[PDB]
């Protein structure tokens, strides 16, 4: 999930966009 | 447990900005 | 308009806190 | 939904909780 | 009203930063 | 108190400091 | 020392939301 | 204090309410 | 005025996120 | 500059990016 | 890497408050 | 830089003022 991916490495804005609706 | 909790808070704000009108889903 | 965009950002933080390990969908 | 409701009046934590999953 | 609620939240962050290890009471 | 004062004009850090303990 | 400082910032925002019109006290 | 209790474990909203006025 | 001050604060967070390791100057 | 531009209309992330270094 | 990133976010907000009309520069 | 100085020790407001324009 987003917490596993993005609290252990810095997620880019592109990567964060995978959790948009 | 506090670190993931505080990280989520930041995550939520970033998703708000990047998603705009689409919105987002937040699943902890 | 700017005021609504800014309010949203506060709204997602409040939802983060209230919803806890349940999460939420945010749709504006 | 949430913006029209909670940006026009202060939503309490109980009102907000309706938007949880 | 929403604008005052939102301003408060900024106000408490500013107080946190200014007051430091002194703390504060917040009463609206 | 603080809301009537600082939500109607920008309070400086010096004004805010009055509300510290 | 930075971690407690950054945690406090989050703490203050959460107390703001949960306390509403009562306000809160923040003692570091 | 709140920092000892709530920066070492995640405090619930119920628990945080102990620091309201 | 308070509304512009509050908007700025959101603006710097948005710039932080967008600019990444590039940084920014903020001039109001 | 940024305040007159982005506090009067919602600036997108692309608009904001102009203010980066 | 997430910790410096989350710290920067706080740093930016504090610089906003302390600098006022001068603005600031943020270099990560 | 500010990250080296202020993410490893708590910077005072006086210290942070070194990064104003
Ligand atoms: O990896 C992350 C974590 C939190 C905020 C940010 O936007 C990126
Ligand atoms: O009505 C609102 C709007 C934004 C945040 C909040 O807690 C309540
Ligand atoms: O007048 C204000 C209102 C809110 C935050 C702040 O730093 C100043
Ligand atoms: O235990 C905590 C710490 C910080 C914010 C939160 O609300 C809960
Ligand atoms: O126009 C704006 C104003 C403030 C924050 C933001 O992301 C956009
Ligand atoms: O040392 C720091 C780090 C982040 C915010 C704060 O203002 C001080
Ligand atoms: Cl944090
Ligand atoms: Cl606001
Ligand atoms: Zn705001
Ligand atoms: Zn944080």
């Amino acid at each position: 999930g987003i917490v596993e991916q993005c609290c252990t490495s810095i997620c880019s804005l592109y990567q964060l966009e995978n959790y948009c609706n | 447990f506090v670190n993931q909790h505080l990280c989520g808070s930041h995550l939520v704000e970033a998703l708000y900005l990047v998603c705009g009108e689409r919105g987002f889903f937040y699943t902890p």
